[PDB]
């Protein structure tokens, strides 16, 4: 162990009576001292704790304001086909969100390591499928933040970013619907379409935001804090490496980024995709409702203005066209409401099945995702697994 | 020091030996709602959470090993749990370990017991047999407290009868007396558990742990402590424990009948329903009194054999008005 | 959760007694007069929620309601150290400030006028209580305000929690002394009526008995009204200890009174305490023995109920529970039982199961015990009927004379007649008769 | 980019409440009263950009517009330590200093008179925001100026930012204190109207519950209006903490209100907080148990919202967003919401997935918390309409009696008729119907005139 620690420092940072024991304790003491010195050298030369803090802030979503701002800025961009995304442009958007959020207050050495990575852009891909945070690990810190650990951190970052992007898309849809209700107050027949869009977007936002909360806090943030504490408590470089690897594996498993949670990750991704579909449908419905409301408001304003000018407020041809437009708007509003209800029901079914899988998942973060997705027990009413998991295990351990 | 034997023993006394009587009262008050459910519908984890919350809100929080103390919901009733504990030292231990949980729907209040997590080397002393005996004693005392709580519930329902005219409350009088007899039985069982079982067993455990000379001596002292706690909680005598469990069940049925009769009297055919409920409560009270009288008779025999004035004082505590003395003699 | 007790304070005397009771409960639970838990109260084994409610996440407020028909007492409470103990919404002061004029009926009418405030207080205390058992009303029976308002409070507690047990420590007026309050016998009857109808167990606190205990046991030659109120608070504490100090048994008020109250009508309890000491007499830690405790508790001079020495009637306890704390020798207990039997110092009920429940608890570090070993007895004893029967007879004697009714005729409840006084006297007589029956095997048929 | 929130300060009382809210937000984010980040405020983990905008790389300026018809409060703000936090160009004070005379219509006319300055401030704050979420209107419902000006600000924010979320902190009047403002019900009705029609989320803070808590818990015989208003501001802050304190979820105002506002019309939210403690009661560390906490939370004396007993609507939760402040584990918040569901403290829509969203955020190290554990619930519950419906009915009762209308008749909005009061009552009725619809599967059609006409028959 001593020689291994020395090699890591170099490359990365009674004898007459009982000969067998006379040097054993001395060898062990020298080993301990050498390993501690190697770990201290690795820390001082490779800024292992600073790299771990950068990983926590970016790849573990510890800089929650930064992740929020990135997702909010990406929502109008990430809805576009990824084939139109420029990696330089995505990095610039990330930098702009940093400058617009508390991420600007991070140290330049940390902020320079937090970046936007664009995956290979395919047609039809959204930003949620290709956006990830990354954390570059090198030198002695790369012994703790191994390529596997860095891949797990990037997986958690991308998952949280996609979920937050979908949440913010649905929140923008619902915000548009709610705000336009004030505009559409003069078009009450269209108000219901906006409300349906708001409801569907609210369900999708709730699902995506609960998944993101579980991944970023219960898995990513907690595992990052555990990694940092273990590294600060590490006695040798190998102990730091093992503790960071275990932390990264725990984060991957609870964020569903490990190999064993791959089915859970796929189900969560399908839930996120259905949430994004619901968000997009709600945004389209709300856009149509707001356009109809604006046309009705403009028509009413023109009528009032012509009446004030002493002209016949609307011509019989213009009045018939206005009545036809209002009729078509009212007939589309029940149709928009039905479409939004269908989208909401599909999304809710997918979310319920994802929550059931999460509640049955071995990862605790997935059970917390299920509990958040069913905080009012809507999914728990729909997914039996969320009701059973908390009830079933506590009864068995009380019988011994 | 390393295995915190004294801290574990104090935690076990607070939780498993019911030395922290306020903790057990709080836990049963919290868990009573769950205990009203059928045993199959009772969530053991909810009773465990209520136990841990009573422990943290009571002086059991002062035990440094209290966080190693866990709540265990016994799969069997107090009589069956006691019989299993009595079988532990017998060749029937394997049969009682494999014994199916007692089909009698134990209330969560009556099924509630503590377990204690012992680290090595103290796990040599707090063996599985000692933990099982502590769990049996805990379950027995918890069942007594459940019966007390049921009698108290009947009493609360009967308090409204004081506003009714004597003539209108007459049919409640039998139910009120049955509830009173059930409450007296449950309270005397609790008094036994508290002043003859819990406090003496905790003091014996602490003294034996203080007098241990070696880890095998510590194991012997812990086993003696557990056996004393089981014996004084009536868990070592299967006939006494069976009689106590039957008496508590009859008391609970009497209390429910009395509560129904007092509710009808408060509402007041209602008088006829109240009188029928009172008669049923009186019959349950009779059965409970019979089992209590058999227990008292056995206690009297034991006090008479050894000339132990202490046991006569215990009997005088349990039978201060002599109600159970004549029934035991009968 | 603890079995919370709501304290109803009626009139000047009742409010003083309630304030001293809440002070004593706070001292036993280590609650400051401001509602803050004292640093010395490290024994978290006490049930503070029994006597205090949480007003907010940090402030514990005593469950006390201050009700008066005269503003002087309410202002004195709000000017007392306990001003922050009581919920300000639980303080009802009559705008007219005229009091009840020492008229029970006027006090009752004022209670009716303050009904809303009192029941709001009771509901607020119940909602602040996780497992509210019921209300305990502390009042004096000799005045006008404390009696009528106390009966009103008892009625409203019965109305709001009709399925919950209500135990009361109801101090009945002394019937052998000529009260300067000519309507006191009516007031005493109304208080005994309310204890009979709305309480499940009534501990009778005879101010004559309090004075006797102060003289013979506390060595107080002239017990002050404050000392009488503190004796009444001590009696209430002893009767409520099983509700306020949770243990293995008797953890709820209904559980406590169930063993004591065989029938709903035979709910008149007598109390006894030993050793009884005045606050000034803390100096001498008397080595009180179990025999001395039991004898003084059974002695009418030390009993907080003044029963006459009837030589013809074997007055008896329906049930007694003694919680004894401290060093007790089994041989001393045996000698005590021998001496008690030889002297026949206690008669027990013949008609039902009764026993001494024993819960072992640590003592409060915050409450100084004047005795190395102390014990409280709560008992239902037929000798309390002698107080209630005498109060009823005095009530009938006053009502038949229309004595002091002119002060009551000022209030609407008594403007046309005094029928409420006669009904109160009849209820107190029925309570006395039922309590006396509970000493006899025929208590099963009492009230038939 | 962060979701910026524009603060609209209306009238004397509303502007004072807004100023104190901005002071509290600055303290929680470590912003000095002048808008400069303190040298000690090195923990850049707070989201100042939610409620404040940066004027330069170092100076954070509140996105606040101060509008009053009486100069006293605006001058007191400009004479306060927070004078430099607000843009001086965003402070409109009526030269006459006379206020609105406790007339809602006068307050609305004053808002119309200060329309240009307020909307210029809001537009300037929005343009400095890369992804502005919306405007937050701070006003009082009891006065004259703050209610009308607040309604005007809400209307103009809805008109200008039709795709942006609008959250409101709407202070409901204290019902236990006799208000000297006899026309307060008209102001309250107009404010509830504007929150229902032009806000996307309204956290209702009923001053009556604050007064009840002050009486029972603070031992205050006569709770002043100021203490109730400060409790209401604390409740609004706790409900908005997840927007103002970024975390894993609900880190933006649009994200915060999306989970809280199920339908665009059913945007009337009720709040609950536990444990509630007064700042003064820090002295006694109560060993509160989980059972005691849960029991106190269900007590109306400890709930920071006084919801009326609506007898007509089977109120249910439309949507719930939980803003948790302090050390909060998202899994613990989720378990808490789950436990709330088990107790059925909120009924959710049956036609789609709905839940209490839980965001875990770190607490500010600079703000001492009097409570070891605190939590805010924001919920949209139709029973909150009972406060707004009652305010509307009282407004109609005053207008039909022309009570205190002489102050309103001075303003053009009420010179000829009281149509603004009737429109406020109609908007509150539509809000009630939509909130009732949001309890129903038909919430997809909530706020459509056919449902308002079907719930009013």
């Amino acid at each position: 162990l001593i020689g291994k620690s020395i090699n890591f420092l170099h490359q990365v940072c009674d004898l007459f009576t009982d000969l067998e024991n006379a040097f054993q304790g001395k060898i062990d003491a020298a080993y301990f001292e050498t390993s501690k010195y190697l770990l201290d050298v690795l820390n001082k030369k490779y800024s292992l704790l600073d790299h771990m803090q950068a990983m926590r802030r970016y790849l573990l979503l510890g800089q929650g304001d930064f992740i929020r701002h990135l997702m909010d800025l990406l929502k109008p961009e990430l809805v576009r086909p990824a084939t139109t995304l420029y990696q330089h442009n995505l990095t610039g958007i990330l930098e702009t969100a940093v400058r617009a959020t508390n991420a600007q207050f991070d140290s330049p050495e940390i902020l320079r390591r937090l970046d936007v990575r664009l995956l290979e852009v395919s047609p039809g891909d959204t930003g949620w499928d290709v956006f990830s945070l990354d954390y570059h690990v090198d030198g002695p810190i790369a012994t703790v933040f191994t390529r596997e650990c860095m891949s797990h951190y990037l997986r958690v970052f991308n998952f949280l970013w996609r979920a937050k992007r979908m949440e913010y898309i649905l929140t923008d849809i619902r915000k548009g619907h709610m705000c336009n209700a004030k505009l559409l107050r003069n078009m009450p027949e269209f108000s219901g379409v906006l409300h349906q869009c708001h409801i569907l977007a609210s369900e999708m936002v709730h699902f995506i935001h609960q998944m993101q909360y579980y991944i970023t806090f219960e898995v990513l943030e907690c595992s990052w804090d555990e990694l940092w504490n273990k590294v600060q408590q590490a006695q040798d470089l190998d102990h730091i490496i093992a503790a960071h690897e275990v932390f990264l594996d725990t984060i991957i498993s609870r964020c569903l980024l490990d190999s064993d949670s791959r089915a859970l990750l796929n189900q969560l991704r399908a839930v996120f995709d259905q949430i994004i579909e619901l968000q997009n449908a709600q945004d389209a419905i709300y856009r149509a409702a707001l356009e109809e409301l604006q046309r009705r408001l403009q028509f009413e304003e023109k009528k009032k203005q012509r009446e004030i000018e002493g002209q016949w407020g609307v011509t019989a041809a213009e009045e018939e066209e206005e009545n036809k437009r209002i009729g078509e708007f009212k007939e589309s509003i029940p149709k928009m409401c039905s479409q939004l209800r269908i989208l909401t029901h599909f999304y809710q079914g997918i979310v319920q099945q994802f929550l059931v899988l999460l509640t049955t998942s071995s990862d605790e973060s997935l059970r917390f995702l299920s509990f958040r997705l069913d905080f009012n027990e809507h999914y728990k009413a729909r997914e039996p697994r969320l009701r059973v998991s908390l009830g079933t295990r506590g009864r068995r351990s009380s019988h011994t | 020091e390393e295995k915190e034997l004294v801290a574990h023993l104090r935690s076990i006394k607070r939780y498993f030996l019911m030395d922290q009587g306020d903790f057990f009262v709080h836990f049963m008050d919290l868990a009573e709602e769950e205990l009203r459910k059928p045993v199959e519908d009772i969530t053991p984890p909810r009773l465990e959470a209520l136990l841990e919350l009573a422990l943290r809100m009571s002086t059991a929080n002062t035990d440094p090993f209290k966080d190693d103390l866990k709540i265990d919901l016994m799969p069997h009733d107090l009589i069956t749990q006691l019989l299993r504990v009595l079988a532990i030292e017998t060749k029937q231990e394997k049969a009682m370990a494999h014994a199916d949980p007692t089909e009698l729907a134990l209330s969560g209040l009556e099924a509630f017991s503590f377990d204690y997590i012992v680290k090595w080397p103290l796990s040599l002393i707090i063996n599985r047999k000692a933990l099982t005996r502590y769990q049996m004693l805990f379950r027995h005392m918890f069942y007594c407290k459940h019966v007390e709580r049921q009698l108290c519930s009947v009493w609360i329902s009967n308090k409204t009868a004081k506003q009714h005219s004597l003539h209108s409350a007459q049919w409640f009088a039998g139910a009120f007396t049955l509830r009173q007899r059930m409450l007296n039985f449950v309270q005397n069982i609790q008094y036994y558990m508290m002043f003859e079982v819990m406090e003496p067993t905790w003091h014996i455990l602490e003294k034996n742990l203080k007098s241990a000379s070696n880890i095998d001596d510590v194991l012997g002292h812990h086993t003696g402590f557990l056996d004393t706690c089981l014996k004084d909680c009536m868990l070592t005598n299967p006939e006494l424990l069976k009689v106590f469990s039957k008496l508590m069940s009859v008391c609970v049925m009497f209390t429910n009948c009395m509560q129904k009769f007092t509710q009808s009297m408060k509402l007041d055919d209602t008088v006829q329903l109240v009188s029928g409920f009172e008669a049923t409560i009186n019959k349950f009270d009779k059965n409970f009194s019979a089992h209590l009288l058999d227990l008292l008779a056995r206690l009297s025999i034991y006090s008479t054999s050894d000339c132990e004035h202490g046991m006569a004082s215990v009997i005088s505590r349990l039978d201060f008005n002599g109600f159970y003395t004549e029934r035991l003699e009968r | 959760m603890p079995r919370e007790i709501i304290t109803l304070q009626l009139g000047q005397c009742g409010n003083q007694i309630g304030f001293e009771f809440w002070k004593q409960l706070c001292a036993e639970h280590g609650i400051s007069p401001e509602g803050i838990v004292e640093e010395f109260a490290t024994e978290g084994t006490d049930r503070k929620d029994v006597f205090f409610y949480q007003a907010d996440d940090e402030h514990y407020i005593p469950r006390a309601v201050l009700l008066d028909l005269e503003p002087r007492v309410i202002h004195s409470i709000l000017n007392s150290p306990y001003a922050k103990l009581y919920n300000p919404e639980n303080i009802y002061l009559s705008e007219h400030g005229g009091g009840a004029g020492n008229n029970w009926a006027s006090g009752f009418s004022q209670g009716e006028k303050i009904h809303e405030d009192i029941f709001d207080i009771i509901d607020r205390e119940a909602d602040g209580s996780d497992s509210l058992e019921g209300f305990v009303l502390c009042h004096s029976i000799a005045g006008g305000t404390g009696s009528g308002l106390g009966s009103y409070l008892l009625e409203r507690l019965n109305d709001r929690y009709p399925k919950k047990l209500v135990q009361t420590y109801s101090v009945f007026p002394n019937q052998d002394e000529m009260s300067d309050v000519v309507v006191q016998p009516y007031n005493s009857l109304l208080t005994l009526k309310r204890l009979t109808q709305n309480a499940d167990c009534v501990v009778v606190l005879d101010n004559t008995a309090l004075n006797r205990i102060a003289t013979d046991r506390l060595h107080i030659q002239n017990p002050s009204f404050s000392q009488i109120n503190q004796l009444v608070s001590t009696i209430m504490s002893a009767s409520t200890t099983t509700l306020r100090y949770p243990g293995y048994m008797n953890n709820d008020l209904i559980g406590l009174i169930a063993s004591l109250i065989p029938t709903p009508r035979l709910h008149f309890l007598m109390t006894g305490y030993t050793p009884l000491t005045t606050d000034q007499s803390v100096a001498s830690v008397r080595k009180t023995t179990v025999l001395d405790v039991m004898r003084r508790l059974l002695q009418p001079k030390n009993v907080m109920v003044s029963t006459g020495r009837d030589r013809q009637t074997n007055h008896c306890y329906i049930a007694i529970l003694n919680i004894i704390q401290g060093e007790v020798d089994p041989t001393q207990v045996h000698k005590s039982l021998q001496r008690i039997r030889e002297r026949k110092l206690a008669n027990f009920i013949p008609w039902g199961p009764a026993s001494i429940q024993v819960a072992l608890s640590r003592k409060s570090p915050y409450l100084p015990s004047a005795h190395r070993v102390s014990g409280l007895m709560m008992a239902n004893h037929t000798s309390i009927s002698s107080l209630f029967e005498r109060t009823c007879r005095q009530y009938d004697k006053l009502r038949k004379r229309e004595a002091f009714l002119e002060q009551f005729r000022k209030e609407d409840m008594f403007k046309d007649n005094f029928d409420e006084m006669d009904t109160s006297r009849e209820i107190v007589q029925q309570l006395i008769d039922e309590y006396h029956a509970a000493t006899r095997p025929d208590y099963i048929s009492w009230g038939t």
